[PDB]
């Protein structure tokens, strides 16, 4: 039917799903635009995570200008590496 | 045999063909250092019933 | 849960010792099959028999009775250059949690203050820290190469016996994995090790304090800011 | 296409359960099997010891931080210690009473593994067993909510 | 003059002790017979080491010119900045990026992280295809291939094809000992290898090499 | 007592392991079964081994007693100047060449080139003829001659003689590794190891060796 054993591999791993996931996202992740004042999606916030890396146990503040940075960059990095994973064209496309 | 080509309900077999399976039950010893068995059942010997 | 099925010699697991294991080239792994000395059957062979330093059985038996020493060694030393760069930087004083004079606060005012707290061992001498390690490490790798109480010795890679609280050792498919997982482990620990040791030569400061300074500045704060340093002229 | 993950328990598709990947994956599998209330080859009581004292340990703490003495200081932790020893003898009752009208009666009949083989019916389902599991479950209980209470007072930097 | 064979030209000449090691007679090149400690008994260790140790001398053959090269070209007619090979490196450094034969029309290379990424890339691509073969024909030798890398066609005749490889391993010991000089000129004196040249040409025997001996003296 | 068989003084001793590597088993001088490694598995590189040990081991007993004699006899009643094994070697330079037993009626060698080119032909002939013989009868065995190198004739008695190899080889043992102590002082403290072996039988406990810990610090 629909098996008859759970298969104790269902993920694929093809190892380089990942690596073009998050290595073909931020190498076009750090460009610079108009918008931001010659910075980067990937190095502005570069700045945040070590800012507030250093005064450690501080919390950061709950208005900060850095979470959108963290929900942004994840939302297109997780987004990306689950399009890549669909990069198992073995036998569909 | 009910392990086979969709041949279900063996009539002798009824612990297959009828959903009585340990599902996550290992069975095997040694899970503890030894004198702990010493030390807690030596120590729960009084209050051991009901 | 269901019992791997072993049946057979051969250890797949995913797909790790086989024929098809993951090499380390991606389409240039070793050539005609890999070398004919090794094929699978063990933990940690991936095939880097470039400089071919082993081709001898016995010299492939002696150098792993190295490899699995050498590896549970930088283990514990990766976790125990850690540990306190972290817990003084919370909230414990120690004297000076870097690695480099951790050793020398038996010098500093009263010996060894452990954990910040005047109620502990506070070892004065350096002379019976010498002896007890000289007797006990001579002791006990006496008792790894031949053998003696607590379990005898059979197999001086894994011995596993009452030495084992948790009674794992069983089902070998599980441990043909799990043989792996330590030898992948102990080399993150090796390359770690050699993180300490060359930062240690380098700049000087903590390893935990390169994390620091790197994610404060990571284009700037890196290993080529080091770079003219040690230039003769 | 010519891909599935979803699977029947087994084969057969006729008893109610169907495996995933969140029951059946396999560090799931190995994991759930390491518990210790699936092992079956030990005895009852130290299981009871080894559940108690996790248990314990973590009943105490929102009695620690949210009870009626939380803002007196140097008394907030003794009345929440206390109070979780209670709730701890309490749950020794209440598994001393269902062994008294659990197995009071027959067991069933037969059990296999999952990859096919008749093992045996795990000891800690007959009256001796749970019994020395509920005494197990006291000890390491109230042992745990008392390591609570050291645990508490010895600390580097609690709060 | 007679390598490939029992004649060869020993590690000693007429103190050969012809005797020698029966695991190598010839029929390779740069046999010289020279295993006072025989860590290469072994016949694919001992392959290894054929391929090693070309791989080796070619490497060290191409630092060697590149040691040699640009220091006399800044010297003659052209500026580079630091033209000694110590801090060509840091030329990314100091003011403008490494600008090609110091000239502001040429690479001007800003970012050094770029160049070690694209660095990375392209030596693990050759390295790989150099070992397991790939463009221009698929690696059929590992120590010689003979396909596209020779395009004028020199490897027709064979006697000569040896003698040059005779010459390619000779010339690349060579190459290897004499980086070895140049790693250590950089230690003891740390300055320009070709300045040391001149300097010893200027002065044969009053700077020779024993005023740079009391520098490490440990106290 | 039996190092000539399989009741050798071990390694380890009664944690002898008594399951030794099977590629030695007595036989032969100064065989203590110690082979963690595991770098002398094969036969002819086992030899090379031996010889190579011997040769490290006549060498190092030379170096040592020429390390112990020369600054005790110029502390007990004569002078040479630097006696202490750093300078002694920079002699030819201070002032007068170096003069041996400190006395301008010896060796007094003015150039040390002259001293470095005796030295290389001297030292080229007397290795090539201590490879292939030559001679005082021309060399037969590697390993230990017996042609006249022994005037007095000690090696008649074969037991003796094997006692006495082992002797030689515990000796030279100790001599590599109290010079390899002889090179650590060297470096770290820089100064005389017989002033070291003074002081701190004038200073048991108090300058132990952890005074000389904090020299090489790194910041
Ligand atoms: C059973 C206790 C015992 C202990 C603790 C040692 C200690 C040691 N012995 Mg050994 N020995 C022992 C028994 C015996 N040894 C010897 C005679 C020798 C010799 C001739 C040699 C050793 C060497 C060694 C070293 C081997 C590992 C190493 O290289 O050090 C690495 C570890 C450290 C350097 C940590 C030091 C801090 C080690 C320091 C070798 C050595 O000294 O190399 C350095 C060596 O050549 N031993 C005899 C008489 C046959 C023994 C019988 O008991
Ligand atoms: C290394 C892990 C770690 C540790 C030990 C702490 C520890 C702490 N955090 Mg913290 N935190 C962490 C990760 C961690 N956090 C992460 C990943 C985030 C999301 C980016 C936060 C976000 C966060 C906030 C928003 C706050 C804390 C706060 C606190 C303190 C309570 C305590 C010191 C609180 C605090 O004291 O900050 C003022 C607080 O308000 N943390
Ligand atoms: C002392 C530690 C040690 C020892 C004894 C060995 C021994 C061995 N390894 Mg192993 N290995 C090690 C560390 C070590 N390795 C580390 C840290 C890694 C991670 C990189 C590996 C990864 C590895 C793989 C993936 C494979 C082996 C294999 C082998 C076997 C044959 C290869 C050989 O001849 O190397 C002999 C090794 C030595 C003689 C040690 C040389 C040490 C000197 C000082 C040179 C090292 C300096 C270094 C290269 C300079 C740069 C340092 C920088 C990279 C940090 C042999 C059993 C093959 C095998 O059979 O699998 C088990 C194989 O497929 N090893
Ligand atoms: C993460 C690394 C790692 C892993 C995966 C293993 C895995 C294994 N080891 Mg092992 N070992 C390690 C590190 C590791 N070891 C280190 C560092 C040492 C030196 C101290 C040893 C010393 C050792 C011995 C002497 C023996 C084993 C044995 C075993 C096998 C059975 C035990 C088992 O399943 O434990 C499962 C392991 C874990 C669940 C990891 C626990 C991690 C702890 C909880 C972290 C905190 C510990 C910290 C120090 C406090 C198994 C293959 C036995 C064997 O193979 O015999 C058949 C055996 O005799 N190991
Ligand atoms: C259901 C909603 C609710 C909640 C959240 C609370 C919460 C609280 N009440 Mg309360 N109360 C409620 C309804 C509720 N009340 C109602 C309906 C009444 C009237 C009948 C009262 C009457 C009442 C009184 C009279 C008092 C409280 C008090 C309290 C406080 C302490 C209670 C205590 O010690 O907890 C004990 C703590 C536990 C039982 C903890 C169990 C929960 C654990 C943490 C869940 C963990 C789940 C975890 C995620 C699972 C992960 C599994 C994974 C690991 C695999 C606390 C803030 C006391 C106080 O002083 O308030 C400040 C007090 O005196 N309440
Ligand atoms: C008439 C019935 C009755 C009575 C007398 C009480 C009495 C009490 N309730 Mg309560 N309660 C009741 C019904 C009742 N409840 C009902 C029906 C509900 C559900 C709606 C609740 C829900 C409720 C909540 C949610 C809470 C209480 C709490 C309390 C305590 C408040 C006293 C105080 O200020 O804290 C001082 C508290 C102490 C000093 C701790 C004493 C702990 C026990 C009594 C001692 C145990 C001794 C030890 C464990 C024995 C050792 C055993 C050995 C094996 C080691 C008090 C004991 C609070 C409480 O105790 O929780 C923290 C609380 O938060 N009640
Ligand atoms: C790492 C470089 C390297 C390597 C792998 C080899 C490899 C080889 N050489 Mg070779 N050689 C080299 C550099 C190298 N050579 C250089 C630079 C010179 C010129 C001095 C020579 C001169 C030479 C001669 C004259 C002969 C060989 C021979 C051989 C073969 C057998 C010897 C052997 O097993 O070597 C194994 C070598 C190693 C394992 C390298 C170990 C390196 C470590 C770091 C020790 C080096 C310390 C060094 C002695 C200190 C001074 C350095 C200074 C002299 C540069 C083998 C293919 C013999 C042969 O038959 O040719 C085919 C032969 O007759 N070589
Ligand atoms: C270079 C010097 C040298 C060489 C070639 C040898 C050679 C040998 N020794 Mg030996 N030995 C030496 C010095 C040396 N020894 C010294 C100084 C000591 C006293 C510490 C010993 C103590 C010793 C014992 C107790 C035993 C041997 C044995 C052997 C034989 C087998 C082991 C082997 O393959 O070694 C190969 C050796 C090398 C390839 C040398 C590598 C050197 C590099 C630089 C690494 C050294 C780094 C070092 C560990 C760091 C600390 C140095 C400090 C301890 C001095 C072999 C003939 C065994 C045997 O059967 O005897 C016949 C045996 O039981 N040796
Ligand atoms: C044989 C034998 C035998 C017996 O038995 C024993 C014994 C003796 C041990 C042995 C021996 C051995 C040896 C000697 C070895 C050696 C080697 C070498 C020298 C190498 C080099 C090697 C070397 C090499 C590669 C090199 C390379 C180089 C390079 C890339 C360079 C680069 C560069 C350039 C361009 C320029 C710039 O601006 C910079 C630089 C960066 C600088
Ligand atoms: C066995 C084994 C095994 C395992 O398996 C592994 C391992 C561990 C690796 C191994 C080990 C090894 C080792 C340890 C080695 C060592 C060696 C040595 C020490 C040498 C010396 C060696 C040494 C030597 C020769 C020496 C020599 C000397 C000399 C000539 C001297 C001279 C002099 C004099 C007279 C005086 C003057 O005024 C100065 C001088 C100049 C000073």
């Amino acid at each position: 039917a629909s098996n008859k054993s759970f298969p104790r591999d269902w993920v694929k791993t093809d190892p380089l799903v990942p690596v073009l996931g998050f290595a073909g996202w931020t190498i076009p992740a750090n460009i610079g635009v108009s918008a931001f004042g010659g910075q980067s999606l990937f190095g502005l916030f570069t700045q945040s995570i070590g800012e507030n890396l250093a005064h450690f146990p501080t919390g950061p503040a709950l208005d900060d200008k850095f979470w959108l940075y963290l929900i942004t960059y994840h939302l297109g990095l997780f987004l990306t590496i689950t399009l890549g994973q669909i990069g198992v064209q073995g036998r569909k496309q | 045999k009910y392990g086979e080509n969709s041949r279900y309900f063996d009539l002798q077999d009824m612990e297959n063909t009828t959903g009585s399976w340990d599902m996550y039950g290992v069975d095997e010893k040694k899970r503890y250092p030894d004198n702990q068995a010493k030390f807690f059942t030596q120590a729960t010997d009084i209050i051991s019933r009901r | 849960k269901k019992t791997a099925a072993k049946a057979a010699a051969p250890k797949s697991s995913g797909v790790e010792f086989y024929g098809p294991n993951r090499a380390k080239w991606l389409g240039p792994y070793s050539e005609n099959s890999t070398p004919a000395y090794l094929t699978g059957e063990f933990p940690g062979d991936y095939g880097w028999d470039t400089a071919g330093l082993s081709a001898d059985p016995e010299t492939f038996k002696r150098y792993r009775e190295l490899e699995l020493i050498h590896a549970r060694w930088a283990m514990l030393g990766a976790l125990g250059c850690l540990t306190p760069e972290l817990l003084a930087k919370n909230g414990t004083k120690f004297g000076e949690a870097v690695w480099f004079k951790a050793g020398a606060q038996i010098f500093s005012e009263g010996g060894l203050d452990y954990l910040g707290n005047p109620s502990l061992v506070h070892a004065q001498n350096i002379v019976a820290t010498l002896a007890v390690q000289v007797i006990l490490m001579g002791l006990i790798e006496g008792y790894r190469v031949n053998g003696g109480p607590a379990g005898e010795g059979l197999d001086p890679l894994y011995p596993g016996e009452s030495f084992d609280p948790l009674g794992l050792a069983d089902d070998p498919d599980t441990f043909a994995e799990l043989k792996v997982k330590e030898i992948k482990n102990g080399r993150l620990a090796m390359f770690s090790m050699f993180g300490f040791f060359v930062q240690a030569i380098v700049t000087g400061k903590g390893p935990v304090q390169n994390l620091d300074d790197h994610l404060a500045n990571p284009t700037v704060n890196n290993a080529f800011a080091f770079a003219t340093k040690f230039t003769p002229s | 296409k010519k891909a599935q993950v979803i699977s029947p328990v087994n084969g057969d598709p006729f008893v109610g359960m169907l495996e995933t990947p969140v029951t059946s994956a396999p560090i799931v599998a190995t994991y759930l099997s390491n518990l210790p209330a699936y092992r079956t080859g030990v005895a009852p009581v130290l299981r009871g010891v080894e559940i108690g004292l996790a248990h314990g340990f973590l009943l105490a703490g929102p009695f620690i931080k949210l009870g009626p003495l939380r803002n007196v200081p140097e008394t907030a932790e003794i009345a929440g210690s206390l109070s979780a020893a209670g709730l701890v003898l309490i749950l020794a009752l209440c598994l001393s009473i269902y062994g008294s009208a659990q197995f009071q009666s027959t067991p069933s009949i037969g059990v296999k593994t999952l990859s096919g083989r008749s093992v045996a019916r795990d000891p800690l389902f007959s009256a001796d067993g749970w019994s020395e599991f509920a005494a197990g479950f006291l000890v390491g209980g109230e042992a745990g909510v008392a390591w609570a209470y050291v645990c508490t007072q010895i600390l580097p930097y609690y709060s």
